[PDB]
């Protein structure tokens, strides 16, 4: 009635397997008043099902819903590669309509290893007060990353906690990055700045390290 | 048929009001109510209010009762929205919906959304940094407030591996992004709002 | 001393059919002959009482029901009628005593492009009782499947806009109607005549 939570959150599924999204109620919505949407990245939400059982006009037969009083489920059989977006829940059993969180259906591809690169500053970057050291990972399937640093005493984040976002591609791969921010002459004065990431099978990646 | 066309983005100052429009077309305007729903970056949807054109009555939420003023012009078929005393955490994509004239409803027709930013600052040009790596190389556009920025590579020469990283809002209110592609590599940056067509040369 | 009639005939803003404004006017002197010879109306049907000899009678307490309808629905404002206004919007009793006054108001109640300020109840569950005001706005349960709040199908919105366009026919124009109820009883009367 007031809060809606999705169980999967980020459901990785193969292009063709059936999906099962969950959205449990909070105060026992009486007349199955729940609606599902499809909010594509950078677009408007698409209305799919009203009343949790009847689909809208133009919706294919692949989408189907269930649930009676406190737990409604969305069934997407034979998931096509086009239905890769966020799916929100919306209830209208009470006066104020409340939404949910959304399940990001992502592509399921083979696990790959990332590539570590280091971008040391230059003559125009050292004598500028904005010395940035960028460490990025490319072509990796597990988007969850634990990119770490070794700034002169320990796993010190400091200015390396930028945590630049990423997104998928045609080959179902992600590529994030992380930039730094230093002082006028605190780069070459300190020790070597390393970069690692706790990857699924590459927890200790050492490649292309630049000393000062 | 039914096209709820909204306006564009609005670069607004903190502590002010905004006025977005929703051009309702297709069917009649009085036979359908209109509701506005915002979407914060990464967060969910929030139902702000709903106007009934045939009754000229509005119903706001508990956190918007006394701050939101939504009108409805029954002549040009346009729905308006006004927020008084905007704060810094109101940067969200405001969508226009066409709900039915009932106590309970669903948001079947949507619009296009407006990325109205409320935490603004001074406008700056793209300050590209020549990142020299230890050939994986990129260009880090730094210190620019306006979101729309086209970080290309020699008039779009490289079209393979040019991953435009999404920008992240820094503490100085000037978000920055990078574009690293492994292949003269003069990454041309085109700033659309301001006039600064900097083409910084970056070589490893 | 004179009874105020400039707020029910010369009112700048009238009300809708389902939300007609009832005004009680008593303890006054009210002359009704200045409205007949004014020749500024269209219908002056006096039910029960006569159009004349009304300035020589003292009434107990009279009312003034004002609303705006269309030209094809003026005949429904009469004792013992049927249709849509007399069934769900404004019902008159079979023993109604008084005069029904109506005149064309298209010159000021017809906004260019369709005036959507005047509404009327399209259909309700039961018929309206004489001198009853139903301002409910819930959806009308029709068909068989209960909607339970939503509009959907088989549940339509009761209110409907007239859409008074300036370029309409003689039957699709606004007509402001003023209904006076000359309530007579054996009790001491207050609204006397000159
Ligand atoms: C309305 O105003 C006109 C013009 O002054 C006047 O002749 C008329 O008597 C007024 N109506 C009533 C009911 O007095």
């Amino acid at each position: 009635e007031i809060v809606l939570t999705q169980s999967p959150g980020t459901l990785s599924l193969s292009p063709g397997e059936r999906a099962t999204l969950s959205c449990r109620a909070s105060q026992s919505i009486n007349n199955r008043h729940l609606a599902w949407y499809q909010q594509k990245r950078g677009q408007a939400p698409r209305f799919l099902i009203y009343g949790a059982a009847s689909r809208a006009t133009g919706i294919p037969d692949r989408f189907s819903g269930s649930g009676s009083g406190t737990d409604f489920t969305l069934t997407i059989s034979r998931l096509e590669p086009e239905d890769f977006a966020v799916y929100y829940c919306q209830q209208y059993g009470s006066s104020p309509p409340t939404f949910g969180q959304g399940t990001k259906v992502e592509i399921k591809r083979t696990v790959a290893a990332p590539s570590v690169f280091i971008f040391p500053p230059s003559d125009e970057q050292l004598k500028s007060g904005t010395a940035s050291v960028v460490c990025l990972l490319n072509n990796f399937y597990p988007r969850e990353a634990k990119v770490q640093w070794k700034v002169d005493n320990a796993l010190q984040s400091g200015n390396s906690q930028e945590s630049v976002t990423e997104q998928d591609s045609k080959d179902s791969t992600y590529s994030l990055s992380s930039t730094l921010t230093l002082s006028k002459a605190d780069y070459e004065k300190h020790k070597v700045y390393a970069c690692e990431v706790t990857h699924q099978g590459l927890s200790s990646p050492v490649t292309k390290s630049f000393n000062r | 048929q039914v096209q709820l066309v909204q306006s564009g983005a609005e670069v607004k100052r903190p502590g002010s009001s905004v006025k977005v429009s929703c051009k309702a077309s297709g069917d009649t305007f009085i036979n359908y109510a209109f509701s506005w729903v915002r979407q914060a970056p990464g967060q969910g949807l929030e139902w702000m209010g709903r106007i009934i054109p045939i009754l000229d009555i509005a119903h706001y939420a508990q956190k918007f009762q006394g701050r939101l003023t939504i009108t409805a012009d029954k002549s040009t078929d346009t729905a308006y929205m006004e927020l008084t005393s905007l704060k810094s955490d109101d940067t969200a994509v405001y969508f226009c919906a066409r709900v039915f004239r009932g106590s309970q409803y669903w948001f079947d027709p949507w619009g296009q959304g407006t990325l109205v930013t409320v935490s603004s600052a001074s406008t700056k040009g793209p300050s590209v940094f020549p990142l020299a790596p230890s050939a994986a190389l990129g260009c880090l556009v730094k210190d620019y407030f306006p979101e729309p920025v086209t970080v290309s590579w020699n008039s779009g020469a490289l079209t393979s591996g040019v991953h435009t990283f999404p920008a992240v809002l820094q503490s100085s209110g000037l978000y920055s992004l990078s574009s690293v592609v492994t292949v003269t590599y003069i990454c041309n940056v085109n700033h659309k709002p301001s006039n600064t067509k900097v083409d910084k040369r970056v070589e490893p | 001393n004179l009874c105020p009639f400039g707020e029910v005939f010369n009112a700048t803003r009238f009300a809708s059919v389902y939300a007609w404004n009832r005004k009680r006017i008593s303890n006054c002197v009210a002359d009704y002959s200045v409205l007949y010879n004014s020749a500024s109306f269209s219908t002056f049907k006096c039910y029960g009482v006569s159009p004349t000899k009304l300035n020589d009678l003292c009434f107990t307490n009279v009312y003034a029901d004002s609303f705006v309808i269309r030209g094809d629905e003026v005949r429904q404002i009469a004792p013992g009628q049927t249709g849509k206004i007399a069934d769900y919007n404004y019902k008159l009793p079979d023993d109604f005593t008084g005069c029904v006054i109506a005149w064309n108001s298209n010159n000021l109640d017809s906004k260019v492009g369709g005036n959507y300020n005047y509404l009327y109840r399209l259909f309700r569950k039961s018929n309206l009782k004489p001198f009853e005001r139903d301002i409910s706005t819930e959806i009308y349960q029709a068909g068989s499947t209960p909607c339970n709040g939503v509009e959907g199908f088989n549940c339509y919105f009761p209110l409907q806009s007239y859409g008074f366009q300036p370029t309409n026919g003689v039957g699709y124009q606004p007509y402001r109607v003023v209904v006076l109820s000359f309530e007579l009883l054996h009790a001491p009367a207050t609204v006397c005549g000159p």
